[PDB]
């Protein structure tokens, strides 16, 4: 993986200069934010728990797919539903403190298309539930980082559709 | 008709759920960058029937062929309506510079076009130079560079709007083809 | 009518994946961008440009490449007189790092296909330093200045597009048809030394008449 | 990065960030302009620092530059000095970076091997690199060159 | 511990192969890989499926590599599935 | 080739930037030797049918454009020159006025390469170019044979 | 993997027949090249370092590949480069004392190909590597061993191509 | 051969009348130029032969397979031809230092000079790479910026003459390619 | 040792010496005198050899015993052809082994780490080596020496 500044060290690193001016205003750029990402990931840590809840509330249940041949059927399929849900929520998190989604294409979204149209999970609902969280998660960090992780949510709803 | 607002709303709506946050974070930067965008769209208001005119005598120049009897140029009434048609063209190209979104160039101009030029047989690899021309030379006259008409601003970068306006004019080369 | 694969007490019996063997991750049937390009009998002056060029090498990588790629007809449509007078001087053999700099125009990295885009409307760099905007309106998907013609064919690392027609990049310098030179004195007491001006005549207490003016002294 | 080692290592416990790291994220993120400070005048003053460093180093160690030996000649001791300035851009990557990452990746895993494959001795380049710790400690202040001055230390600890 | 310090023919280390992985790096291979065994017929060991494909790490991807091809195994699909390419710094 | 370059390039460009020049009129004067090929019947009346003859006549002296780059029209045979009659006959297009178009647009290339067509005097220094003109109408007169 | 004696037991084996004239014409030939391959094999194993630092020193160093953006560009890349041609010498030798390319079928050349497509290794200056190595070594052992290694070098060359 | 005085005298005579005031003024600024080519003659005429050594050698030292046997430079008949063949171009773009017009500089070696080295096998781009190293120790000796050898002038501009100097060592080069 | 290579290898297959196997050490136990002349052979000139050896090697390699080299004075000179004279001894074990086994586990196995703790090149220790290896096949036949030779060649391969 690589957060922002190791993508600066990248591209500058690749034309085999040194940091100019236009590199440094882009760690100024990261700089500027690094409390905000800090302050956004330790409210999520808080309520991960809340987040899934509701998310799941709004967007899963009392539908044919909790009802018996839905996906959601049986404890077991419930239980994994609801974690592949908290693993979304916290590579959501790393990819907005990080700044750079690189991380997401590295662990979560590698093979889960593939997994997923192996399986037979609906894509669409997925992409709903996670929307879910989305609403719910920049309702509770507010604005600007709502955007923030709005963009990732965003990110991992692109790599499944 | 949709601007960058009813844009935001629509895809809002498709989530079926309140705006938010983010969005109208991005929303804030198309503020933020709209005195830029008002005097990108002034850039264009003005230098418009002269760019129309040069795009135009330059597809001619670079293609004699329309000039020639039995081409599209040929008539002098026929000369009239082309001229007018790069106006038009140029015309939606700076709405969808105010609006932000392609929905008004997309719904008024653009659907029903190619069907049309093919009906008439009018060329229309001849019509997307002549929207490359008013390309290149929308961008020169939005960027400051053009070389008859250098008028002073504040400066700053304007990149993401160049690049914006390169993308309505590359949407209607497209259409066309 | 949606059945979830399950071997044992899952639900129906439907073997695991919805395959003849209850198995998953199984290796990939797909080739790279440049085998599925090459394969084809279409897109053979894009592997031939591609050889030539060598971003044969980038898009055998395994990074996610799109490559917006022409077919062999689109090229035949060049041969407009507009399209003939930008891409013409192409012809010329020495013509190497221009057929780069278009070709990596058409090449994007990531995986933006169909319905990343549908809705919505994405700006994205290509491996070249100009950018691209890609979007899709009422079922079409366009990227830049022409069309999709045919939607999304997955080759292993990423995504092959077909399209109608070759696109342009921003920034295309046409290479010269005849090289450029300087311009030489030939005479240097005529044409340098009567062209100059001398510090007094610089003043206007001298009289015009000069017939030129220098603004450099090269070969 | 210290963000990246952060992270990297709460995904391997498969947890989110503890308090702590977030701190410590906090921390590094408020030094920050610092950083820049440091790396834009290491930046700045490079030549001083490659031509300073180059001279003390072969005014310490006229073995390599001696005749029959791996840095002899014009060419041999600018591409000696090539090298010296390859080690002061991953220096300045590793301040601005936070960690020493960069520098490893880049430069020191396998440094080894490399410098075995070209016969060249590489207790010369610890001692170059210690020239440049001197030059580029002469050209900041106190707190600040202990700072990148360490991470300096960081390399001389890795070719020894 | 990134493999590369002190190569052998000289380092106490007896030789092994040695990879170019990064400290913790996080790069993988999905590999398509068969195997016969030969230990089978004189240790009668139980059958095990041996045509798998798995993700292996990248920096023991050369060692899982060597392994497979010293043992008469047949290799058919390499893709480099988790990590990007020609990166000069972060894996 | 190394001896035709900018010849050999001067004249397909010649004959691409008149395309339309070409086009337009081989098809202007197809329709004027038989009045019998604009009226009722035959496949010039309907306005969907004259633009695909437009399109057809300029796919025509594009593909033959190819082939004078392209030295043989191997190009050309490879989709266009072989299987292209069943297409007209399956379609009831007619063969001998497309013949006499094909003919018209040789005769209007041959007069355009050698600058003897009164009206376009593009400035070239002068030289032999009477084997290139044989390619030409070479082209020409294979695709005409293949329309009928 | 078989040597000359092995692959003549497999034609002789496969037909059922037993050792006839040809095939002992096959293993007087081997038999007659034996020592010059031994001494070959010994020379190379003497100065294997050397061919390599040689061979690198002309094939790779100073170009675009160990300047940045290259792919020698970091100690890393070199590193995993010159263990690379260590390997390509060393199977290059066991080929020639064996006198059958079928080692480099085995132990080589598979999954190779799919490898450096894969990280993005050239090939081209792998090849030019491999023909440096070719152009010492034939240096180091003469005339005649030098044309045994060159046909196996030239079979990891055609692997590789 | 033609000077700048027989180049405005044959431009007079295609022109086919007298002289004129404006190619008289130009005249002017010549002969008002004067000692300034006078003391650049000097300059290159003096070191000539050690900027001879240097580019040849460092032309060597660029491409080592003309020192490598089978090069045209092994040997020493060759180095020898190589040195001559070094100063006699010297001396005729000294020669066009004088003359101010390349009518001296070009009958003798412009002309004929690219089938001989073609019928010889001598390597065009050594040879143009050759004067190109001769052309900046010239301007460099021309300029007084020389970093061995600095004697004292009066100080003044130089530099129009200079170019010049550039011009025929380009048109020497670019013959011989 | 070639038996003892021949026994584990067996071991490790867990079976009786094979028919190819014993031809091994049948072929080695007729070697036998030979072996033991070529190591006499050196055993008993091993003082000359020293001394001639490390003339040849100071005297092509001046580096180390100028001021500022390893092996500058009476005392590291001394030294250094003390490590000639082990280097010396282990190459005849290695003749009479008919095996490297004892020259790479006597005196291969971690030397490099050895000689970078002592500060030494261990090119000159090469260099050493290989002018030893001239001059015992100055004392020696032509097969003679073309095998006890290379058995200074694999010492010489081991150190570079
Ligand atoms: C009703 C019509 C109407 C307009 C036409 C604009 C015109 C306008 N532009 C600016 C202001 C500005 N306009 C630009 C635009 C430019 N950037 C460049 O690189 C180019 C030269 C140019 C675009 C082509 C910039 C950069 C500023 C800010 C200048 C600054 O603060 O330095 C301002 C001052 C207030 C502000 O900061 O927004 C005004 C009145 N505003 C209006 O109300
Ligand atoms: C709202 C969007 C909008 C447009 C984009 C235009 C498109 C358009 N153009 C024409 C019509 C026309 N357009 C042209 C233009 C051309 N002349 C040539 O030489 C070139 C090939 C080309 C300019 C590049 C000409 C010549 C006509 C008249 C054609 C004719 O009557 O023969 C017509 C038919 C009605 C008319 O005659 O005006 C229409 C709908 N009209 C619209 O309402
Ligand atoms: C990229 C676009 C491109 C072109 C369009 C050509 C244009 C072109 N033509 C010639 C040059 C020429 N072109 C022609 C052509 C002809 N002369 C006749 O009298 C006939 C009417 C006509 C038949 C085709 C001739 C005869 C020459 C000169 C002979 C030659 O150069 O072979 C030259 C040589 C340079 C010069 O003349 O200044 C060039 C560049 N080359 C290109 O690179
Ligand atoms: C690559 C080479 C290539 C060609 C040469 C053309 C050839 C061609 N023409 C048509 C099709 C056609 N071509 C013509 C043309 C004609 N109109 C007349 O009055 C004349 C007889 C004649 C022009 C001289 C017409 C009218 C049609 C449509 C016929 C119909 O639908 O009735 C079709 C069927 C598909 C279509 O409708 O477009 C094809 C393959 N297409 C190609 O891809
Ligand atoms: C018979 C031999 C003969 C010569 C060799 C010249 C030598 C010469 N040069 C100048 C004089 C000069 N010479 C130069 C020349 C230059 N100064 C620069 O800085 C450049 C390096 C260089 C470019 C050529 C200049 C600039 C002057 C002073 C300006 C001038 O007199 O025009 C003078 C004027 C008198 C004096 O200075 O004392 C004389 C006699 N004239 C001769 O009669
Ligand atoms: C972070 C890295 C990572 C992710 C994200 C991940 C997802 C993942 N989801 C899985 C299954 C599943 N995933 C779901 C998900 C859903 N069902 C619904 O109806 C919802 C709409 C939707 C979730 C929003 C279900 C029901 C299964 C179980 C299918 C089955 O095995 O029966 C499985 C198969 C293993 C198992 O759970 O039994 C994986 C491996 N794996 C990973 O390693
Ligand atoms: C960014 C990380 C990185 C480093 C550091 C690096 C070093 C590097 N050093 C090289 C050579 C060299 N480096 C040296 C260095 C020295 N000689 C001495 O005596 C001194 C101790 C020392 C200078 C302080 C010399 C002499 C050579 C060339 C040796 C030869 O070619 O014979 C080469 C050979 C080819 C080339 O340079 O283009 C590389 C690739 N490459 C990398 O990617
Ligand atoms: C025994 C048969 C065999 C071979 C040959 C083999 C090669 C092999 N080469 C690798 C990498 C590599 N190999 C190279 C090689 C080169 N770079 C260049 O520019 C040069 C042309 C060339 C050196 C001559 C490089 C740069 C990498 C790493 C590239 C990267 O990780 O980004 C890797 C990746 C992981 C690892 O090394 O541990 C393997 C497995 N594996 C095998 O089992
Ligand atoms: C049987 C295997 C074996 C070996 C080889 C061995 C070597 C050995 N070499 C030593 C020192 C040394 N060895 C050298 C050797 C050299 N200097 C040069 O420049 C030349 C390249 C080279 C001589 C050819 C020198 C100079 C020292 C002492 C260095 C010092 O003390 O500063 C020491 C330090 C203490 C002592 O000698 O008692 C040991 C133990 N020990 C072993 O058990
Ligand atoms: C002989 C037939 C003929 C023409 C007619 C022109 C037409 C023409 N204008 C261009 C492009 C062009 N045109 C203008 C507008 C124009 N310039 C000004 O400074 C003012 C005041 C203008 C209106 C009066 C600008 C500003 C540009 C951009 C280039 C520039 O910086 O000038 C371009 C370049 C197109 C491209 O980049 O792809 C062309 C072909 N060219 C021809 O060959
Ligand atoms: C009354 C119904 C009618 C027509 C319509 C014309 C159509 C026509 N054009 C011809 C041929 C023809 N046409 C042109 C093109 C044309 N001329 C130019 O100079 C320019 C600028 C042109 C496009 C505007 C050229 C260049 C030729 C070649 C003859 C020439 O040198 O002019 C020919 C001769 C065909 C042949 O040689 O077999 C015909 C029949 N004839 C008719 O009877
Ligand atoms: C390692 C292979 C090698 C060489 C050999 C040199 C060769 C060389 N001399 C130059 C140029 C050059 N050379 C001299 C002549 C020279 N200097 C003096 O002061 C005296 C007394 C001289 C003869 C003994 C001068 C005067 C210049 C002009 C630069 C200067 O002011 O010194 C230039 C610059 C060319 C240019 O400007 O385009 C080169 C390349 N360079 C190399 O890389």
């Amino acid at each position: 993986m690589q957060d922002a500044i190791t993508a600066v060290i990248n591209t500058a690193d690749v034309q085999g200069k040194y940091l100019d001016d236009n590199s440094l205003d882009k760690l100024r750029g990261y700089f500027e934010t690094g409390e905000l990402r800090v302050r956004a990931a330790a409210t999520i840590a808080a309520n991960a728990a809340t987040i899934i809840k509701e998310s799941v509330a709004k967007a899963l249940l009392y539908s044919d797919i909790t009802r018996p041949g839905g996906n959601m059927y049986t404890t077991r399929r419930y239980a994994a539903c609801i974690r592949d849900l908290d693993y979304y929520l916290r590579y959501a998190t790393y990819g907005m403190l990080a700044g750079d989604p690189s991380i997401l294409d590295e662990r979560v979204l590698n093979g889960l298309k593939e997994t997923y149209n192996s399986l037979g999970v609906p894509i669409g609902a997925t992409v709903q539930a996670i929307q879910a969280m989305k609403e719910v998660t920049a309702s509770l960090v507010g604005t600007n980082a709502g955007q923030e992780m709005a963009v990732y949510f965003d990110y991992i709803c692109s790599g499944l559709s | 008709m949709l601007d960058a607002f009813s844009r935001v709303v629509v895809n809002s709506d498709s989530k079926a759920a309140y705006v938010g946050g983010s969005d109208l974070q991005s929303l804030k930067t198309f503020i933020s960058d709209g005195n830029k965008r008002l005097d990108a769209v002034n850039c264009i208001v003005s230098n418009a029937s002269c760019i129309v005119s040069d795009a135009i005598s330059g597809m001619i120049c670079e293609n004699p062929g329309l000039i020639a009897p039995g081409g599209n140029c040929y008539t002098n009434r026929r000369m009239a309506a082309c001229l007018r048609d790069g106006e038009i063209i140029l015309r939606y190209v700076s709405y969808a510079l105010l609006a932000g979104d392609s929905s008004v160039l997309d719904d008024r101009c653009l659907n029903g076009l190619k069907e049309t030029y093919i009906a008439l047989g009018v060329p229309t690899a001849s019509t997307s130079r002549a929207v490359s021309i008013m390309k290149a030379a929308s961008t020169a006259f939005i960027m400051n560079t053009a070389s008859g008409r250098k008028i002073e601003i504040a400066a700053g970068d304007c990149q993401a709007l160049q690049s914006e306006a390169a993308a309505y004019f590359d949407k209607v080369g497209s259409a066309v083809d | 009518a949606y059945p979830y694969t399950g071997s044992g007490y899952g639900g129906v019996g439907v073997p695991y994946a919805n395959d003849k063997v209850g198995q998953l991750y199984k290796v990939t049937p797909t080739s790279n961008i440049v085998d599925t390009a090459a394969s084809v009998s279409i897109f053979s002056t894009l592997v031939t440009l591609l050889a030539q060029t060598g971003l044969d090498y980038e898009l055998k990588k395994s990074g996610p490449f799109t490559v917006f790629a022409p077919t062999n007809d689109a090229f035949t449509d060049l041969l407009n007189a507009h399209g003939f007078a930008s891409f013409g001087p192409l012809l010329r053999p020495g013509n190497t790092d221009t057929l780069r700099d278009v070709l990596l125009y058409h090449v994007v990295r990531g995986t933006y296909d169909a319905r990343d885009v549908v809705g919505k409307s994405v700006t994205v760099e290509t491996m070249g330093g100009d950018e691209v905007t890609i979007s899709c309106m009422k079922r079409k998907l366009v990227v830049g200045s022409s069309a999709v013609i045919r939607k999304d064919v997955s080759c292993s690392n990423g995504v092959i597009h077909v399209i109608k027609s070759v696109l342009k990049p921003p920034s295309y310098v046409r290479p010269d048809i005849r090289p450029q030179s300087q311009p030489m004195p030939e005479s240097i007491v005529q044409d340098v030394y009567g062209k100059m001006l001398t510090p007094r005549q610089a003043l206007g207490i001298d009289a015009a008449p000069e017939s030129g003016a220098l603004t450099s002294f090269y070969q | 990065s210290i963000v990246t080692k952060s992270i990297v290592n709460a995904d391997a416990e498969a947890r989110y960030l503890s308090p702590g790291e977030l701190e410590r994220i906090k921390s590094f993120v408020l030094s920050g302009q610092r950083r820049l400070r440091i790396a834009q005048t290491l930046t700045e003053n490079r030549e001083m620092i490659v031509k300073k460093g180059g001279q003390q180093l072969f005014q310490k160690r006229t073995d390599v530059v001696s005749p029959g030996g791996n840095a002899y000649g014009e060419e041999m001791t600018a591409t000696c000095l090539r090298d010296l300035d390859y080690y002061l851009r991953l220096v300045t990557y590793g301040i601005v970076a936070g960690d020493v990452t960069p520098i490893e990746e880049i430069g020191l895993v396998g440094v080894k091997e490399m410098y075995n494959s070209l016969g060249t001795p590489i207790s010369g380049v610890s001692e170059g690199v210690r020239c440049m710790k001197d030059v580029a400690c002469s050209l900041l202040s106190g707190e600040d060159s202990a700072e990148a001055g360490f991470y300096f230390d960081y390399t001389l600890g890795a070719m020894q | 511990g990134y493999d590369m310090d002190g190569s052998g023919s000289g380092s106490l280390n007896p030789l092994r192969i040695k990879s170019s992985g990064v400290e913790k790096d996080r790069r993988a291979f999905k590999i398509t890989y068969c195997l016969p065994s030969e230990s089978r017929l004189f240790t009668y060991r139980e059958l095990q499926n041996v045509y798998t494909t798995k993700l292996v790490p990248f920096s023991s991807w050369y060692a899982e590599q060597q392994r497979i091809q010293k043992m008469g195994g047949k290799i058919f699909k390499v893709e480099l599935a988790a990590g990007g390419q020609m990166r000069s710094c972060g894996n």
